[PDB]
């Protein structure tokens, strides 16, 4: 049975990243793939230690008996990905469980933006209100929706991007969903953002219909 | 350039069958094996099997009962067919090829993947709404704008800006599953606020399961 370790890791830019796979047998070589989010897996190392064409030099692979090692000698922002080892063994190709590689970087405060629903959506029955948190670190953030100073719950959903391949930041989108009737019933719409990079919670607001 | 182009994402009923296609361009690809790989959402990679055109097939034991691999030599298209589909078959399916060519160069090529979703629920294209730039978008000489992509099924949706000409400052968020059982996502972009009067911004939303493409112009509100 193939064992890839660790499952995830965080390191700084310029750090050495080390990933291991232990194999059932030594008679076939080990391969290493890089998978960025949304993209297909990309071969980086073949035949245990050969660099694939185009792959930068900071990537290397080695093996000794049934123990194999993949190394990024100097972690770069674009290297965030899940890495997999792969070996042919007992008439099949087996992939490792994967190693998610993340970047530790300096604190950065989110840029907050609020978007009222479009007239087109509103008049057709529903109002989606959107709060955008742009390019922040670390990942942890609190978004609170306020309607006429009343705190909302059960009626919002959010999602976060994968870490940015250039600046190692995250971005967050929060949607407040209301009926047309409930939306037109109120004036002030606000999102309150709590994040480590802000010295106090930041509010972004608009008044309906102006 | 060498490319593997796969058939678009599809919803299929439980018990039904689907046939993913993989079209090879830029290389001869007659004397190389074609691999099929699956990746369940948020999971790892599993090898399904391999097919030789020049005409044997090797299967992973787990996928012997569920998969059938074929090829069309005249069109340069490999096919993988999944029978008696259940919820556990919901996954991205990749075609891939790795070998030495005629000139002895080592290659590895992958298709873009095909998300097969297994569900009784029907496909639905998205409704697209603007996320308009305003005074509440100005932060320091730059403004944020976007597109809300609402009420589609199944995954996935891809989004570009100005047909791919606008790439920097773009964030396309992962979809949320709503209480209604329909997906919603946003895509945003930060631009100079001095561009708002003159530059045109259009989001291009693709949803292949419903065969729908939507372009939406995003303007400042009057």
């Amino acid at each position: 049975q193939m064992t890839q370790s660790p499952s995830s890791l965080s390191a700084s830019v310029g750090d050495r990243v080390t990933i291991t796979c232990s194999a059932s047998s030594s008679v076939t070589y080990m391969y290493w793939y890089q998978q960025k989010p949304g993209k297909a897996p990309k071969l980086l190392i073949y035949d245990t230690s050969n660099l694939a064409s185009g792959v930068p030099s900071r990537f290397s692979g080695s093996g000794s008996g049934t123990d194999y090692t993949f190394t990024i000698s100097s972690l770069q922002p674009e290297d965030i990905a899940t890495y997999y080892c792969q070996q042919w063994s007992s008439h099949i190709f087996t992939f490792g469980q994967g190693t998610k590689v993340e970047i530790k970087r300096t604190v950065a405060a989110p840029s907050v933006f609020i978007f009222p629903p479009s007239d087109e959506q509103l008049k057709s029955g529903t109002a989606s209100v959107v709060c955008l948190l742009n390019n922040f670190y670390p990942r942890e953030a609190k978004v609170q929706w306020k309607v006429d100073n009343a705190l909302q719950s059960g009626n919002s959903q959010e999602s976060v991007t994968e870490q940015d391949s250039k600046d190692s930041t995250y971005s967050l989108s929060s949607t407040l969903t209301l009926s047309k009737a409930d939306y037109e019933k109120h004036k002030v719409y606000a999102c309150e953002v709590t994040h480590q990079g802000l010295s106090s919670p930041v509010t972004k607001s608009f008044n309906r219909g102006e | 350039q060498v490319q593997l182009v796969q058939s678009g994402a599809e919803v299929k009923k439980p018990g039904a069958s689907v046939k993913v296609s993989c079209k090879a361009s830029g290389y001869t690809f007659t004397s190389h094996w074609m691999h099929w790989v699956r990746q369940a959402p948020g999971q790892g990679l599993e090898w399904i099997g391999e097919f030789n055109p020049s005409g044997r097939t090797n299967y992973n034991e787990k996928f012997k009962s569920k998969a059938t691999m074929t090829v069309d030599t005249s069109t340069n298209t490999a096919y993988m067919e999944l029978s008696s589909l259940r919820s556990e078959d919901t996954a991205v399916y990749y075609c891939a090829s790795r070998d030495y060519d005629y000139d002895g160069r080592y290659f590895d090529y992958w298709g873009q993947g095909t998300l097969v979703t297994v569900s009784s629920a029907s496909t639905k294209g998205p409704s697209v709404f603007p996320l308009a730039p305003s005074s509440k978008s100005t932060s320091g000489g730059t403004a944020a704008l976007g597109c809300l992509v609402k009420d589609y099924f199944p995954e996935p949706v891809t989004v570009s800006w100005n047909s791919g000409a606008l790439t920097s400052g773009v964030h396309t968020f992962p979809a949320v599953l709503q209480s209604s059982g329909l997906y919603s996502l946003s895509s945003v972009v930060t631009v100079p606020s001095s561009s708002l009067g003159t530059q045109t911004y259009i989001c291009n939303v693709n949803h292949k399961p419903s065969n729908t493409k939507v372009d939406k112009k995003v303007e400042p509100k009057s």
